[PDB]
DNA sequence: TGCACAGGATGTATATATCTGACACGTGCCTGGAGACTAGGGAGTAATCCCCTTGGCGGTTAAAACGCGGGGGACAGCGCGTACGTGCGTTTAAGCGGTGCTAGAGCTTGCTACGACCAATTGAGCGGCCTCGGCACCGGGATTCTCCAGGGCGGCCGCGTATAGGGTCCATCACATAAGG
DNA sequence: CCTTATGTGATGGACCCTATACGCGGCCGCCCTGGAGAATCCCGGTGCCGAGGCCGCTCAATTGGTCGTAGCAAGCTCTAGCACCGCTTAAACGCACGTACGCGCTGTCCCCCGCGTTTTAACCGCCAAGGGGATTACTCCCTAGTCTCCAGGCACGTGTCAGATATATACATCCTGTGCA
């Protein structure tokens, strides 16, 4: 935000701190002394920003962050480790960028209790009704790869999935329940799509206000003698919204069932999305001007250069901390 | 009338200190400010009331206030002097 | 079928006017200047007696100055924890003008009683002078506080005895399963 | 389906070696012991010179009378203060998040105290005054305290002029049936 306030009438606007315009840049018409992309680095800045944002953005709801340091808070690390189960390593693409992930399950205790009750019922039903062969080891391996081991047999449906970045293990995010999931059997690729609202906090707070108003009205009526959906409500503020889509690759057959079971009934979210699409304000698509004039944009160029220098200076320490 | 020492509020002390150009304030300041104002008012009011009672009087006039302040050395202009 | 426009509807920045404050011009009364009387405080005059430098000088002394050691006081850094800064939603009562009372303030009285002014007496109070005991200085025995040395415990550190303990790497173990019939 | 006896695959554990407390001893914080000695306390014990007492006397505090107008007592009257109404905000308030500020502790180093040696400022006595300044009094005379008339110019108020507020208008910003392409 503290970036230099661009001089009036520049042929670009500063979007996310960088020079961009809605229309495709016409350098040849607009620039007399264009600095090279090497000189500008705008492309570099954009790429670093993109990757970092993908590491830290709002795409998935955050749920756990490593606490910024005989404090017992150390003892909670193994507890948080055990509250999730450990699962195998998978690749993700974010726009032009790609990332890698290991998978972790969030232990739904109701599924554990119901599994114990189901085993009780099945046992009671059964009681009421009443060298070594390596090929068998290969069969067991394949069965455990496409059928389910005990932890997978309990967590088939309603299991909870946590995402973590293998290049940034500090943050954990929820897999979107309000998402469309397609499992490509031929390519082993999974595409996830969801709509995201930039002022969602505004909508949630107005939703809370409406809930309070309805509760007050019900209390007033009671003094004499609910699937509240903010997106349906006529007084909901305009969502600034974006539709998003992402592809996963590298997930194995057994995990697909867990994932496929985990997401919400499709028609309901489809109708919700259609409402969002009527009421939403779509994010406008714009084009970055990677080339800047060395004379009119000298301040902007140097500012970008300085910020890049600081970013790189910090980035070395990140691995030096490992 | 009760608790009117509180009636000054914090925000009034805030605004007055803002006139004084203070960039940073502490919570304890308010109580001390109230005490100082209390003793100042007590002295000024006692002087004014004795100035009034001399004249076989019942209404404290602006003359009594301004001359009481003059006796405290604090000189005030613009109220009919 | 859907568009162009003929006929019609709320509105409003532009424009014309009405609803409140302040300054200049008119009355009219407690005056400000002026005339003359007045005297006693101010100013001009003359001692007169007392206190202030002479003027640098030497021979001294008490205080000032200058030099030095050092050690601890100031002070720039900074880890960190929180309590004031900024930003909501929400409530109070501070502000606005309005209606009905009044009592305290303003001043005009009519004139009295106490204090301005005056001779005359006399004694309290001031001015001069004289004096012994209240004060000023410190000698003394005793008080008491300072400050390094350091006996001695033992916190902590040192050589190194022998010892108690943790993170680290190794694995043993259970659920329900693989196999024969 | 029954029915032996174990595969599957981690979290749970014993171990290696680490590093440590402390035997005997010292630096050090500290109790305290300890001395030397550098001050400070209180009591003479004394000889000096001022407090304060005593007397001479003079001028101003006190007195009895007179004159007159400043304070007092209504008491007439009128407007500024007081109180309750009751809408309208908006300034206060509770509460949430954070962040940059204040404090605790750090090491550093420079300057200002404790103290010793040198230098300067000051007084005593030389040598006894003359100058000129502040106090004191007499002697006009001029000055503005006084009563009084003259006639005003300054203050209290109303009228007039301007400004801030109010509201038509000449279209402004639009609605909407329907005839045209």
């Amino acid at each position: 935000a503290s970036r230099a306030k661009l001089a009036t009438n520049r042929p670009f606007e500063i979007v996310a701190g960088l020079p961009a315009s809605v229309e495709l840049p016409n350098y040849n018409s607009s620039l007399t002394h264009p600095q090279s992309i090497k000189n500008s680095g705008v492309l570099y800045d954009s790429l670093v920003s993109s990757r970092r944002t993908w590491v830290q953005g709002e795409m998935f709801e955050l749920y756990w962050r490593r606490p910024k340091k005989e404090s017992p808070t150390s003892g909670t690390i193994p507890l948080i480790r055990d509250k999730m189960q450990k699962m195998c390593d998978c690749v993700m693409s974010g726009g032009p960028h790609t990332f890698k992930v290991r998978l972790f399950i969030l232990k739904n205790d109701k599924i554990e209790q119901k599994w114990q009750d189901e085993q009780e019922l099945k046992k009671k039903e059964k009681e009421l009704k009443r060298p070594k062969r390596k090929r068998r080891k290969n069969a067991i391996k394949e069965d455990k790869d496409m059928q389910l081991t005990a932890f997978q047999q309990k967590y088939v449906q309603g299991a909870e999935i946590i995402l973590e970045y293998l290049e940034f293990t500090h943050s954990r995010y929820y897999l979107p329940k309000k998402s469309v999931v397609e499992f490509l059997e031929d390519t082993d690729e999974i595409i996830i799509s969801w709509i995201v609202i930039h002022n969602s906090k505004e909508i949630e707070k107005f939703k809370t206000k409406k809930i309070k108003a309805k509760l007050k009205a019900d209390q007033k009526l009671n003094k004499e003698d609910v699937s509240f959906n903010p997106l349906f409500e006529a007084d909901c503020p305009t969502p600034l919204y974006t539709p998003m889509t992402m592809k996963l690759s590298g997930i194995h057959k057994r995990f697909n069932q867990i994932i496929r079971n985990s997401v919400s009934p499709m028609e309901e979210v489809v109708k919700e999305m259609e409402k969002i699409l009527q009421i939403g304000t779509r994010l406008s698509g714009y084009n970055l001007w990677y080339q800047l004039d060395g004379y009119d944009d000298e301040a902007l160029s140097e500012s970008l250069r300085f910020e890049l220098n600081e970013w790189e200076h910090a980035m070395r320490s990140r691995r030096h901390k490992r | 009338l009760r608790d009117n020492i509180q009636g000054i509020t914090k925000p009034a002390i805030r605004r007055l200190a803002r006139r004084g150009g203070v960039k940073r304030i502490s919570g304890l300041i308010y109580e001390e400010t109230r005490g100082v104002l209390k003793v100042f008012l007590e002295n000024v009011i006692r002087d004014a009331v004795t100035y009034t009672e001399h004249a076989k009087r019942k209404t404290v006039t602006a003359m009594d206030v301004v001359y009481a302040l003059k006796r405290q050395g604090r000189t005030l202009y613009g109220f009919g002097g």
